[PDB]
DNA sequence: TTGCTTATAAATAGCTT
DNA sequence: AAAGCTATTTATAAGCA
């Protein structure tokens, strides 16, 4: 960007909405790229104020959910409390 | 560098009872 | 990158497991970007070939997935191809 | 692998209007 | 909230330490 941003709730509610729209479609864009450079299958399901659900899945979101469900052994879980420390570092 | 336990073990119950019959 | 890379199943096993794991990363940096920046939830899950799972929350993704039984309206949904398609189109 | 380093390819903040 | 357009900031293929 032309300018360098800190990362916290972007107050202006019209730059907010600018950008939730941008960045949620390169968000999906990566997703996509991931999933078909390393053949692997993802979904995302995002969530704004207004609750408004807004998704993506490499194929199917039904399916990719439901193997989640009965998916008991380990992996691995991350949060942006986590994320945030791991780039604390680097 | 946290790695962790499944997501959840009683969401993921209450998420499949509503995929499956979402047929 | 250092040189432009198509879009297709990386072959060589050795960089389809290096590629996977920082792009898996800055996947998930975005996601916890657009999360803090439009204070929105997310949920983010990835399998790959040995169908091992990786999976991010912007909180927890308790809270998302059960959240994502009450309003399972989509108001928007895209599959690798409506990404694909619309990569071209615009 | 196990990583760090660093050119290039990419994503995008802030303007037009 | 809508489209392009840089100027810059990021993200990252290859390198090679």
């Amino acid at each position: 960007g032309r300018k360098k941003i800190q990362i916290s709730r972007i107050l202006d509610q019209r730059n907010r909405q600018v950008t939730f729209t941008k960045r949620k479609f390169g968000l999906m864009k990566k997703a996509y790229e991931l999933s078909v450079l390393c053949d692997c299958e993802i979904a995302l399901i995002i969530f704004n104020s207004a609750n408004r659900l807004f998704q993506y899945a490499s194929t199917d979101m039904d399916r990719v959910l439901l193997k989640y469900t009965e998916y008991s052994e380990p992996h691995e879980s991350r949060t942006n409390t986590d994320i945030l420390e791991t780039l604390k570092r680097r | 560098s946290p790695k962790g336990t499944g997501a959840s073990t009683e969401v993921k119950q209450k998420l499949q009872e509503f995929l499956l019959s979402k047929s």
